[PDB]
RNA sequence: AGGAUAGUGGCCUACCAUGGUUUCAACGGGUAACGGGGAAUAAGGGUUCGAUUCCGGAGAGGGAGCCUGAGAAACGGCUACCACAUCCAAGGAAGGCAGCAGGCGCGCAAAUUACCCAAUCCCGACACGGGGAGGUAGUGACAAUAAAUAACGAUACAGGGCCCUUUUGGGUCUUGUAAUUGGAAUGAGUACAAUGUAAAUACCUUAACGAGGAACAAUUGGAGGGCAAGUCUGGUGCCAGCAGCCGCGGUAAUUCCAGCUCCAAAAGCGUAUAUUAAAGUUGUUGCAGUUAAAAAGCUCGUAGUUGAACCUUGGGCUUGGCUGG
């Protein structure tokens, strides 16, 4: 079509943004960045639709041009910057630190974290290979390139990013029993431990995951993010609900008792 | 009635982070006076037919019309 | 065995046979042959404008005896000539030669109705004014 | 078939029908009121004739 | 362009236009509830016709089925909430037994007349249309407003109505002011 | 094997083989054919539609060829040809609304040459500029939602309802009639004003004004049957006309033209065309084939469809979750 698209129709935007139909014709097209278009969250949605700090798109640009917003310890002024999973958003004017972790309903939760936890991040290792001059490097899920990793680190593992120097503190090998959040598919946002990894050469490997309520579901390996060394030991604070999916009848019962 | 309200820490802060039309409502600013959109667009497209300074363009146009 | 195949793998024979046999439905033939597009004076449209050629009058069918008062109209869109009935007591006097009339079908969907032979259309408007409005003196003919 | 005929008699009956003006009668109620009028006329003051019920009895 | 806005029809006409049994039943039913036209009867029949269809689908499912339990109880609760269904008939078999008079009982027009604020049902509609009746602290001028059980006790004259402690109306002010 | 391409590849060249598709329908033709998400109708199974709010594709009068660039065979870029077509001082020069609005033409068929970047977003060197993208209003009975056109009394007069009662005569409370009588209530409209908005309009609130024939006056179709509602009155007299169909009209026409009355739906109602159900009249569910339409004159026969029965059963032992009670 003669070139890259630059617009996003409101109806064609990702459903987890939870945008309304009648507010306009178009939706914010996420910029190119560390995270994929379908799996990202532009900062205009976060500051206006989620936090409701800004009343409109003019105000979110005013906020970021005064250098208030930091992502992963660096000031960002791109209103459509594609923030994604495990990214840290810092607003020192409001003294708030956020981490983008999926909630069990499939959306990006408003998950506040402590300043101590905001000093690092996790990244899923996509590939390990040799660069120029024979220097090995690791590519994380957010496009980071870390040189000289621990030689035991392999793909599908999770590394702990120092997030100020970009180096690797330590890692978690991908194996049975590791704590996992699902980052894709209809089981998105659920948290459980690996029960069984089913290999299919030339196809898609499948992972069997057990919920804390001993509910079992299957999802693709590309949707698997290792977040802990064992059950009940996540390396970051989990959002409210702890990633356990309840049926609608259970949710209705819980809502009846709460109110 | 139900509405929306903003209170700034100072008048200086308010004048910086407010839309122009609200300041005109409160008398803190004067409505900027500009020509209509048709006139601004027609003038922009008229200037597109001139390469260089307007003084050079009209002097050269004047020379052609020996009148 | 009811004279038709019943095997689980005989869908092609069943699909073709039904496809072949819907051609016996004359309603189906007209939809796919496009007979309204090709043969109908209106070309498949509900209405059509035209110019009045002459006031003539058609003798009714037995056992009735009357003069059905029609006009000869040449359609603007394709130049074809059709006969159009002028309904109501005395509405022929509202229609003059070389007037612009809006036509519509008689409602029998291409067949003649009643004792009127060979007429499948009726006059709706003349000179851009509804014939019903003229008949009930709601409006006057622009002339 | 054979098609022709004199056009002189067009509008004969309607032209010679004697014009009669409408009596300036009271307006009928509109909307909800008209449904109220019809309901009573058919279920409250029944005008039946020992099993012979007519909406528009001609005078006879 | 902008996303389309959804809309749908809220009624359906009968298949046979002329039938004395249906015409007489409707007029008898319209006269009882002071309805403006037959469309207000078609509307109740339309939404009741689709309530039965929903109930039939759940009744074909096995008992203790998750969809039947969740949506069946919610539909019953909703019908109980507006007072159409009695508290002792929450079985989804009495739902099929519902009748249009159950729905017409819960209209604002029916309750105003049945609460004694009006002499007749036709007085109720004009009181509602003329901004005299308020539910809670909100003026409601829609006769078809379906009264909930908890809203039933709060039907009274508007606080600014001539009949409910407000000022005198337009006509009275013209006479007593001369 | 090479060339070319960003790259695979008969994509092209040289040389060499004779292969490739097809009754399981190739190839060709038509399409009143852009595909899909979807739309109408729908017991089930289905039938019809999808130019059109989103996605993908294609095009910018018709072809073809290119420059720049990461990205275009771009057309609000260029080059050339074809058809239209503009100015000209006659030497020359300049075009592309299937962008917004608008005009002509075409037609049964579709709105303003309006305001603005305030919202939604996009672009740029960018907190600032630009955006007929987009939003606002105008026209707008495309469709859709709710919903006015009156309500309540008082007297009169009638009947029922009861009661004082044997009926009689009344007391009296529920209906119907009132050119037969009131005082209340309100928004359609208008309007100070505030709200609304970028600014307005409108909406929403709301002073004052704003309803008796409440002329602030509901219409569209019908009244033989189908099909609900006239054997009323006048006119015509196989004429005029009505009539989807059956039928009506020749001197009291239940059908025409009218008046009265009545019926149906109502801010909507009628007409034409298409389509869906009704249609078990396309039938897989689920038609028919002696005589209503319909077994090839008779055998053979390829593809197609369809093809007899039969191979670990029974028994025993423990074993968890559920569900009467
Ligand atoms: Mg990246
Ligand atoms: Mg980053
Ligand atoms: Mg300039
Ligand atoms: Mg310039
Ligand atoms: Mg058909
Ligand atoms: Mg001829
Ligand atoms: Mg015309
Ligand atoms: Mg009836
Ligand atoms: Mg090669
Ligand atoms: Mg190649
Ligand atoms: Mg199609
Ligand atoms: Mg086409
Ligand atoms: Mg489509
Ligand atoms: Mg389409
Ligand atoms: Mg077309
Ligand atoms: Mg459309
Ligand atoms: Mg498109
Ligand atoms: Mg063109
Ligand atoms: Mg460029
Ligand atoms: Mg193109
Ligand atoms: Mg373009
Ligand atoms: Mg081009
Ligand atoms: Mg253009
Ligand atoms: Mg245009
Ligand atoms: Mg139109
Ligand atoms: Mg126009
Ligand atoms: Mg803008
Ligand atoms: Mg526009
Ligand atoms: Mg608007
Ligand atoms: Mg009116
Ligand atoms: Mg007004
Ligand atoms: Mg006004
Ligand atoms: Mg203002
Ligand atoms: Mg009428
Ligand atoms: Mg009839
Ligand atoms: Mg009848
Ligand atoms: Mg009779
Ligand atoms: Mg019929
Ligand atoms: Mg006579
Ligand atoms: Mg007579
Ligand atoms: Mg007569
Ligand atoms: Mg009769
Ligand atoms: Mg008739
Ligand atoms: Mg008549
Ligand atoms: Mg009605
Ligand atoms: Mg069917
Ligand atoms: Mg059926
Ligand atoms: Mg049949
Ligand atoms: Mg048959
Ligand atoms: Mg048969
Ligand atoms: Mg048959
Ligand atoms: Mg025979
Ligand atoms: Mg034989
Ligand atoms: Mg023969
Ligand atoms: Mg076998």
């Amino acid at each position: 079509a003669r070139g890259p698209k630059k617009h996003l129709k409101r109806l064609a935007a990702p459903s987890h943004w939870m945008l309304d139909k009648l507010s306009g014709t178009y939706a914010p097209r996420p910029s190119a960045g560390p995270h994929k278009l379908r799996e990202s969250l532009p900062l205009v949605v976060f500051l206006r639709n989620r936090l409701k700090y800004a009343l409109n798109g003019r105000e979110v640009k005013a906020i970021m041009m005064q250098q208030h917003v930091q992502v992963d310890g660096k000031v960002r002024t791109d209103t459509t910057y594609p923030a994604g999973f495990m990214d840290v958003i810092t607003l020192e004017a409001t003294n708030e630190h956020f981490r983008l972790v999926y909630d069990v309903k499939g959306k990006f939760a408003v998950h506040r974290i402590s300043a101590e936890e905001a000093a690092y991040k996790l990244g899923k290792v996509k590939k390990v290979q040799l660069g120029k001059k024979g220097v090995p490097y690791v590519v994380t899920h957010d496009g980071r390139t870390i040189r000289y990793p621990d030689p035991l680190i392999r793909a599908n593992d999770t590394v702990k990013i120092d997030l100020a120097t970009g180096k690797i503190d330590d890692f978690i090998k991908f194996d049975t029993g590791r704590l996992v959040m699902v980052t894709g598919g209809r089981n998105l946002g659920r948290v459980g431990v690996i029960v069984h990894r089913e290999k299919h050469e030339g196809g898609f490997d499948l992972v069997h995951i057990k919920d804390a309520l001993e509910n079992t579901f299957v999802t693709r390996l590309s949707n698997v993010f290792v977040i802990g060394t064992e059950a009940g030991k996540p390396w970051v604070s989990l959002p409210k609900g702890k990633g356990i999916k309840l049926s609608i009848s259970e949710e209705r019962d819980r809502r009846r008792a709460q109110q | 009635s139900t509405g929306f309200g903003l209170i700034y820490q100072s008048v200086a802060d308010a004048k910086r982070f407010e839309p122009a039309y609200r300041l005109v409502r409160y008398g803190l600013a004067e409505k900027v006076e500009k020509a209509s959109r048709q006139q601004r667009k027609q003038k922009k497209n008229r200037d597109k037919k001139i390469f260089g300074t307007q003084r050079r363009a009209q002097k050269r146009a004047a020379r052609r019309n020996a009148d | 065995g009811k004279g038709k195949p019943r095997g689980l793998n005989s869908a092609r024979k069943l699909r073709v046979h039904r496809r072949n046999n819907r051609w016996a439905d004359q309603a189906y033939k007209a939809r796919l042959l496009g007979t309204a597009f090709k043969s109908s004076p209106f070309g498949g449209s509900s209405h059509a404008k035209g110019i009045v050629l002459e006031k003539i009058g058609i003798e009714s069918k037995q056992p009735n005896s009357a003069i059905r008062k029609c006009v000869r109209v040449q359609l603007i869109k394709n130049g074809k000539k059709v006969t159009a009935f002028v309904p109501n007591d005395g509405c022929l006097n509202f229609v003059d030669e070389n007037d612009e009339v809006l036509l519509a079908g008689f409602g029998r969907r291409g067949k003649a109705k009643g004792d009127i032979p060979g007429v499948r259309f009726k006059v709706v408007k003349v000179s851009g004014v509804s014939l019903l409005a003229l008949w009930k003196e709601k409006k006057e003919k622009p002339r | 078939g054979k098609v022709h005929g004199s056009l002189a008699r067009a509008g004969k009956v309607k032209s010679q029908t004697p014009k009669v003006e409408k009596q300036e009668k009271p307006k009928k109620p509109q909307g909800r009121a008209y449904m109220r009028l019809l309901y009573t006329r058919r279920f409250v003051n029944v005008t039946l004739t020992n099993g012979k019920r007519k909406m528009n009895p001609s005078p006879a | 362009p902008r996303a389309p806005r959804t809309y749908s029809k809220t009624y359906s006409v009968p298949k046979r236009p002329y039938e004395s049994a249906r015409l007489d039943a409707e007029l008898k039913l319209a006269g009882e509830y002071g309805l403006k036209n037959k469309r207000e009867i078609y509307r109740i029949g339309f939404q009741l016709s689709k309530i039965r269809r929903a109930a039939r689908d759940l009744l074909t499912r096995d008992e203790k089925d998750p969809k039947r339990l969740f949506e069946g109880n919610a539909l019953i609760r909703r019908l109980v909430r507006i007072g159409v269904l009695s508290e002792d008939k929450m079985k989804l078999d009495y739902v099929l037994a519902l009748k249009p008079e159950d729905f017409l009982e819960r209209r604002l027009q029916t309750q105003v007349f049945k609460l004694g604020l009006a002499r007749s049902i036709h007085h109720a509609r004009v009181l509602i249309t003329q901004r005299h009746i308020a539910v809670g602290k909100q003026i409601v001028n829609i006769p078809s407003f379906t009264v909930r059980l908890d809203s039933q006790k709060h039907i009274d004259f508007a606080h600014n109505s001539p009949y409910g402690g407000g000022r005198a109306g337009r006509v009275k002010r013209k006479n007593q002011g001369k």
